[PDB]
């Protein structure tokens, strides 16, 4: 099936992103960016990767997407762009 | 584990548990496991076509397997096969097998109570596939007679045959690992054959066995008997082999000769002059130790000891929790990257730190990826060395092979390449779980920004003390460093000491100012209590933030 | 240094699921295996190099996966098998919730 | 074995033993080239079997936009026709390829119809007759002139079609013929 | 009623000893013991005795025991257990494993 | 609905389900001398409709099996007369929100 | 024969590749891995068509790793050969235990026994060949042969053929 | 405990469920809020005499001396007398008044300290601060301002998002609480008379109020299942116990909460309290 993806008009989780939301992408960045992959910011001297993937993630500059998935199996894709960062 | 592999790599979703087919036993089998023995024959201190075997998995470092060709590491070993010389119950389900033989007649098969039968047919209804099989046992277990015809749904006076023979069925019970039945001047007494268990078991339709808890694919009542008996390979059973002459087998090992020992004994005396009174006498031996290697701790029977009188590990025991492979092996694992000391509270380490002592710091490492940005600083540690603090110990190449910085004849001229990683000290301001024992909170465990210090014992601030638990009566406690740029992310992001200071068990804070901070501010904080110009600037000073406003 | 099921209790307390994989395997024992697609157990006869793998008795040399477990659960699935129960690995579903 | 490729067909295939069946021409092709294939938009399709002749203009084609879309990232007749597929292998393929080279010098040594025009007008004639994918492939890529010529070849056939209907039909193949 | 007593005799044990527990917990654990219709006990034969993952079960108490029926029944373990996971060496559904992550290539070729 | 005394015989317990679709309800004199559905700790049950219970499970996307039960025995149960299968919304109050409702499937 | 087939892919990307050539670069190790590829089960993935429209799909990050999984959907052209199927080729090959005939991209061979009594083999020839009264069978025919069997090898097809029965020999 | 609790985690939905996906609890305890974003605050409208409830909260424009001053508002001169104003106030009141009966029907004992999520005092104290508030001059507030201001916030409190009748009324009663201490601290009178807010400070203590909720909830991922298991576990470790070396003496501490995990039949203590 792919009944199994929530559209996005009609999709109801937060709009704002989870404490492990933040945490995996700041992790999966920080894995790539150490890992040789292209940064979509620029570095203003910086070094630390995990430096590097929140200035991604404080200029929305960060290409990934949450699956977040529903107790059925279904799911709703959410950008990291679009998610808000509370935190 | 460790070399290439072409195979695609996928997770496991689900776990399908059945049972053994004996042609699947066979067929899955890559030796007939026919002799005790283990080796020496024509001489040769090597594995016997027999036990162990080559065929199986490797014994020396030989990097033959025979069937891989891969080498100890690589090789997960294969399973071998013993054809039984009579059929023998497992002994985990000998309960189930009297109990699947209270539900049907022990002559035709079919299942003594019929959809015929009004509890019967709300007994078939039940979804679940054990609490349906408990409701058919408690319905079938008093049913003494396999009927031939029935009364008929439309009326009872003109009764239905429902088909079926028309014989007595046993009282069965449990006498060790046999299953003795009584039928009806006086009752008549015999024990029920394995084979003809089986036989009836055989006989029991698709549509009745999964009617019982039981599944035609996975787990047919049949398998629940066995006779074809898997070999583990040598890495269930390792052969602990030290110097030359002299080896040491496992538990197992013995336990496996032991079958076949008598197994033999068995075949050699049904095939040749059966007295066919000391038949039965081999093949309970052989019940007992297949039973018995399997489960050794047996309700109201003879432990199976070893020479020594040792009880012998079964295979139940290994498993058997708190430290079985599950609780101990699976749940909970000793584990690389991890250190262990006397811990002392510090008035001049910040909260979220941890006083590492050089030490320890100069043992842990994290493998650091070789990048344009680290790729200055890295060589630096490399040439640094294993033994100077802010060093490292060992430059992993693109090729996966690790280099010793400790004793490399290259270790001083290392030219480090973008991909390679350096497997370099742990330093200031790395995140690490720091750990006291028991983990009874969320807060028994927290993530603390590295500080290496001098001396033997692990450094916290004392405010930090409340959530460990922790006194420095002597306590020690655990250090965990990640490996992951991800798993630091973990650690940082989500368990870091500022992190855990408000605590969700009581809506409250988990750590506060104690002891010397706590007398020493009640008494600082008095209306009485008055300071000299002199120390007043000492004490601003000593605020790292202060504004610089006297 | 010990991993124990109280210090698993709380990773999972902190949802830090990378870290808990991480101690688990990486930092202790990880081990990869050759499970077979059709019938599900490490009967796969990998001879990675001649880039041969082969279930004998399933005929199979094309449904083959790899897998990372922990060697104590390699290890696990062998003695249960050695007590005749079928430890089936499957990397797919077949149910949905 | 390796990371091999996976079809729009899903196996459900648990434990039970390979019962896999003969493949021949009592149209007994595999169940991976089942008549009622599922295309990657998960809509049933018939299947697609190709006559040399479709066969060729289909890999034609496919190098050919190929080769725009390789120029387009770059920016920011018989022997002349073996000899220019050559050139257009020699950019589109990685060279490592010798079956696909193999496989264009066959169709284009073999084809029966030349130009589009008139494999579309083969396409056409042989749709109509209702029969096996493979079977309509056959009669474009064989060429028969007997009724039994056909029939022989391509047994799968017999009962399906008249003697006469298939000779009107292999008579209108032979006329769309290209003359090379 | 029964939830609500329970509860109430939960927190009963926990206020005497003066210390406080925020409500949810204590809700958390007796609501766990009543859900399925009636008073599920924290124990071997209570909560160990549910339609959960056989490896999850095994975990607590009853091991071998519980395995050996696995293989008898024929169970499926669905795998989303926490247990499962951690035997298996998987990223575990929780916390940060209650998710996935993908990358868009339409973003990325957005950001350069 | 019978409202018996002391006991009704198991002769006479027979014809219970012996007319359907007619159900017949069986209650003892005793029990009903208080009611249980107005003590302090019983909160309040609805029956639901077919309608407002497949609702519930589309909303929730719930199989019956994953919501909350109550045995088809439990007094309230017995009290609004609850078939198997049937789903009761219960409001209580919370000290958390002010007001809390959780749904238990019959069995 | 000579399918289209619906067919995907997996392939997983090191994080380096994760730059604006993503899609450009997963095509191409596409066209690396299943072009000119061969399995039993569909045979010679010969041309991956539709170069321009191949689905690439959102990539799964791999947790412990950094690398992403792609299923990337993709039709090609296939050959799989079957037993009774009919090919023309041409001669490739011929010795004294036969001749092998290249149809496609693989080889088709006829044993000496499969072939009429009155065709018989000829060392003697410059290349050799396999003489019948009236025609002859050498390093270049072109022949009508009915496959007898396939054998499925490491990233090809043999098979044996016929031209004993009528209406398939020499053309 | 925690082999018991392990599985259970709050969902993307905000449902809280097992390894079977069964609900155990429809939002995560009762109220959708992250233990940790709570603190205990007073309920005002709870306790009290009714005559000083009245003096709290009642604004009367239709009488003399039950109106807010000039002295609180500029509106004041002009506000007298305004009938279609006064029917704000008028249901403004009948709403802490319906607040009040129900909050009593919730904790009877008249209990007005609970943890709730957002430390309404602290923020109108930070408000005053920011913005120098003068406790003298009068407020630019309007009625209308403050009455629907309160109201149109309430709306933006959300913790269950889902277009439909039973998510949306799931929504409702999770913040029906919470609502109650709202109504309760940004009444039209506290709002002018007791807090000095200017439209500016008041503006602000709404969007600092969403904000601070939002921030509250409990967030999916949550293994609030162990989370609950060691919240009891850790406590019941650092129990004294039996119950004193001598009212009725029952089985307290690790032994009654042994009697109680177990579900044991046969009890220590059975007792009755008949009222
Ligand atoms: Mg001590
Ligand atoms: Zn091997
Ligand atoms: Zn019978
Ligand atoms: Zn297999």
């Amino acid at each position: 099936l792919k009944e199994k993806a929530i559209p996005k008009d009609q999709r109801a989780t937060t709009p704002y992103m989870t404490k492990y939301e933040r945490a995996r992408i700041l992790g999966t960045r920080a894995l790539q960016i150490s890992m040789n992959a292209p940064v979509f910011v620029d570095l203003e001297g910086e070094t630390d990767p995990l430096r590097i993937a929140m200035k991604e993630l404080a200029e929305k500059k960060i290409p990934l997407v949450i699956r977040r998935y529903l107790p059925d199996g279904s799911f709703e894709d959410w950008s990291v762009e679009e998610l808000i960062v509370d935190l | 584990g460790q070399q290439y592999s072409s195979a695609p790599l996928r997770t496991v979703k689900e776990v399908q548990f059945g049972l053994f087919s004996p042609e699947e036993v066979r067929a899955i089998s890559v030796a007939k496991i026919r002799f005790p023995e283990t080796m020496d024959e024509t001489q040769t201190r090597a594995k016997i076509g027999g036990l162990n075997d080559p065929r199986l998995g490797s014994i020396d470092r030989n990097l033959k397997c025979q069937t891989c060709q891969e080498g100890m590491n690589e090789c997960p070993g294969h399973f071998g096969h013993i054809d039984l010389a009579k059929p023998v119950f497992h002994v985990g389900f000998i309960a189930k097998i009297k109990k699947v033989c209270e539900c049907v007649c022990m002559h035709c098969g079919k299942l003594l109570l019929d959809e015929h039968n009004e509890l019967m047919r709300q007994a078939l209804a039940i979804k679940d596939s054990k609490k349906r099989f408990a409701a058919i046992w408690t319905l079938c277990k008093t049913k003494m007679v396999c009927e031939t015809d029935v009364p008929s749904e439309d009326d009872p006076t003109q009764l239905v045959s429902r088909g079926g023979c028309g014989n007595t069925q046993p009282t069965i019970r449990k006498d060790g690992l046999k299953l003795v039945g009584s039928w009806k001047d006086e009752p008549e007494l015999r024990v029920l054959s394995t084979e003809e268990i089986l036989n009836i078991f055989k006989h029991i339709s698709v549509k009745d066995f999964t009617s019982l808890g039981f599944n035609e694919v996975f787990s047919r009542p049949e398998w629940m008997i066995l006779t074809c008996l898997p070999v583990p390979p040598p890495p269930v059973r390792p052969s602990i082999s030290f110097n030359e002459s002299q080896r040491g087998e496992d538990d197992l090992t013995f336990k496996l000769a032991d079958i076949l020992k008598a197994n033999i004994s068995l075949e050699t005396l049904e095939h040749n002059g059966a007295p066919h009174h000391a038949i039965e006498e081999a093949e309970s031996l052989l019940q007992f130790h297949v039973a018995t290697y399997m489960d050794n701790d047996i309700a109201g029977q003879p432990q199976a000891l070893q020479k020594s009188g040792r009880p012998v590990k079964s295979i139940r025991a290994r498993l058997k929790g708190k430290e079985g492979r599950i609780r101990g092996n699976l749940m909970g694992k000793r584990v690389d990257f991890s250190a262990r000391t006397v811990i002392s509270g510090d008035p001049n380490l910040e909260l979220d730190q941890v006083g590492v002592p050089k030490s320890i710091a100069k043992t842990l490492t994290y493998p650091e990826v070789v990048t344009p940005y680290n790729i200055d600083r890295l060589t630096q540690l490399v040439r640094n060395g294993p033994n100077e603090h802010p060093g490292a110990k060992y430059v992993i190449r693109d090729s996966g092979d690790r280099i010793d910085l400790r004793y490399s004849k290259r270790a001083g001229d290392i030219q480090l390449q973008y991909g390679w990683k350096v497997e370099r000290h742990i330093m200031d301001n790395d995140p690490v779980l720091f750990n006291r024992q028991p983990s009874l909170h969320k807060m028994s465990m927290m993530a603390h920004r590295v500080k290496v210090i001098p001396y033997s014992t692990f450094r916290l601030n004392l405010s930090v003390t409340s959530p460990y638990n922790a006194d420095f009566d002597g306590d020690e406690m655990n250090l965990h460093v990640p490996q992951s740029e991800e798993t630091r992310a973990e650690l940082s992001q989500l368990c870091a000491v500022p992190l855990q200071i408000v605590s969700p068990q009581s809506n409250k804070p988990c750590m506060g100012i104690v002891q010397d901070t706590l007398c020493g501010i009640r008494k600082l904080t008095l209306r009485d209590t008055f300071i000299e110009l002199d120390q007043v600037l000492n004490m601003l000073y000593w605020v790292p933030d202060w504004d610089g406003v006297i | 240094l010990r991993f124990g099921e109280m210090e698993r209790d709380c990773m999972i307390a902190h949802g830090a699921a990378s870290f808990l994989k991480e101690r688990l395997m990486e930092a202790s024992d990880a081990f990869r295996v050759h499970i077979c697609g059709i019938c599900g157990l490490m009967t796969v006869i990998a001879k990675l190099n001649h880039n041969q793998f082969e279930c004998k008795g399933c005929d199979n040399k094309i449904d083959i996966y790899q897998i990372h477990i922990p060697y104590a659960a390699k290890l696990l699935f062998q003695e249960l098998m050695a007590m005749n129960i079928t430890p089936r690995l499957y990397t797919d579903r077949s149910r949905d919730f | 074995m390796n990371v091999s490729t996976s079809t729009f067909q899903t196996r459900r295939r648990r434990l039970k033993k390979v019962e896999e069946e003969e493949n021949a021409a009592t149209l007994q092709l595999g169940q991976e080239f089942q008549l009622k294939q599922i295309n990657h938009q998960g809509e049933e399709e018939e299947l697609i079997a190709l006559n040399l002749s479709e066969a060729r203009l289909v890999i034609k084609e496919a190098l050919v936009e190929r080769r725009r879309a390789f120029k387009r990232s770059q920016k920011k007749t018989r022997e002349k026709e073996l000899e220019s597929i050559d050139v257009l292998l020699e950019q589109t393929t990685g060279g490592n390829n010798k079956d696909l080279k193999n496989t264009m010098q066959y169709l284009t040594n073999f084809s029966r119809f030349r130009d589009q025009e008139t494999v579309g007008a083969v396409i056409q004639l042989l749709k109509s007759t209702g029969l096996h994918p493979f079977e309509v492939a056959q009669l474009g890529s064989l060429a028969c002139d007997t009724a039994d010529e056909a029939k022989t070849l391509i047994p799968s056939l017999n009962n399906k079609i008249s003697d006469d209907e298939l000779e009107r039909i292999l008579k209108e193949l032979s006329n769309l013929e290209t003359l090379y | 009623a029964g939830r609500a007593a329970l509860y109430k005799e939960v927190y009963n044990v926990i206020a005497s000893d003066g210390s406080y527990v925020n409500y949810r917990h204590m809700a958390l654990l007796v609501d766990v013991m009543t859900t399925q219709g009636g008073l599920t006990s924290v124990t071997r034969h209570g909560f160990n005795r549910s339609n959960t993952g056989a490896l999850m079960r095994c975990s607590f108490e009853e091991t071998v025991e519980i395995l050996f029926e696995a293989g008898a029944s024929a169970e499926l373990d669905d795998c989303r257990g926490v247990s499962e996971n951690v035997i298996l060496g998987q990223m575990a559904p929780i916390g940060t494993g209650a998710f996935d992550v993908m990358i868009d290539e339409e973003s990325l070729v957005k950001y350069m | 609905i019978f409202v018996y005394q002391n006991n009704i015989t198991p002769s006479a317990m027979k014809l219970v389900p012996s007319i359907p679709p007619a159900t017949i309800e069986t209650f003892n004199e005793a029990a009903l001398v208080v009611n249980i559905t107005h003590h302090e700790l019983v909160p309040k049950h609805i029956r639901l409709s077919s309608d407002e219970k497949r609702e519930l499970l589309k909303r929730y996307r719930l199989k019956e099996s994953q919501l909350p039960r109550i045995q088809r025995a439990d007094p309230v149960a017995l009290y609004l007369g609850l078939k198997r299968g049937e789903v009761v919304k219960i409001i209580r109050k919370s000290e958390t929100s002010g007001r809390y409702a959780s749904y238990r499937i019959c069995m | 024969m000579f399918f289209i087939k619906d067919l995907s892919l997996n392939i997983t990307l090191h994080p380096s590749f994760f730059g604006p050539r993503m899609k450009q670069y997963l095509k191409t190790k596409l066209l690396e891995e299943v072009e000119g590829s061969c399995t039993g089960k569909f045979g010679y993935i010969l041309c991956v068509l539709d170069y321009d429209n191949i689905d690439i799909q959102r990539g799964r990050i791999l947790p412990t790793d950094g690398s992403a999984e792609f299923n990337v959907k993709y039709r090609a052209v296939v050959f799989k050969p079957f037993k009774g199927e009919v090919v023309d080729g041409t001669v490739v090959s011929c010795s004294q235990h036969g001749f092998e005939v290249q149809v496609g991209p693989m080889k088709v061979f006829v044993t000496k026994h499969l072939m009429p009594q009155d065709l018989t083999f000829n060392a003697g020839s410059n290349p050799p060949s396999y003489q019948s009264s009236e025609d002859v069978i050498t390093i270049k025919s072109r022949i009508r042969v009915k496959i007898e069997g396939c054998i499925s090898q490491v990233s090809s097809i043999h098979a044996i053929g016929s031209i004993k029965e009528d209406y398939l020999g020499a053309i | 405990l925690v082999k018991a609790l392990e599985d259970i985690m709050v969902h993307y939905d905000n449902t809280t469920r097992n390894s079977l996906g069964n609900v155990i609890q429809f939002i995560y305890g009762e109220d959708g809020m992250d233990a940790a974003h709570i603190e205990k605050q007073s309920l005002d409208t709870i306790g009290g005499s009714d005559a000083a409830f009245e003096k709290r909260y009642r604004v009367d424009l239709l009488n003399t001396d039950h109106t807010l001053d000039p002295s609180l508002l500029e509106s004041g001169s002009e506000i007298l007398g305004d009938l279609k104003l006064q029917v704000l106030l008028d249901e403004e009141y009948k709403q802490l008044v319906k607040d009040r009966k129900f909050l009593r029907e919730v904790f009877v004992d008249g209990e007005a300290n609970w943890p709730l999520p957002v430390n309404i005092r602290r923020i109108i104290q930070n408000a005053q601060q920011t913005f120098h508030i003068d406790h003298t001059k009068p407020s630019d507030l309007t009625i209308k301002d403050i009455v629907l201001g309160v109201k149109d916030l309430q709306e933006n409190l959300l913790v269950l998002r889902g277009k439909n009748e039973i998510i949306q009324n799931a929504q409702r009663d999770a913040v029906t609480l919470f609502c109650c201490l709202l109504r309760s601290r940004l009444a039209t009178r506290r709002v002018l008379q007791e807090y000095r807010l200017t439209k500016q400070a008041f503006d602000w203590v709404l969007s600092n109020i969403e904000a601070q909720f939002l921030r509250s909830v409990v967030h999916p991922g949550e293994m609030v299942g162990v989370l609950a298991a060691q919240s009891i576990g850790e406590p019941a470790t650092q129990m004294t116990l039996n119950t004193f070396h001598f009212s009725k003496k029952v089985t307290s501490g690790v032994p009654r909460l042994k009697e109680i995990l177990n579900v044991a039949k046969n009890m220590k203590t059975p007792s009755l309290t008949v009222y």
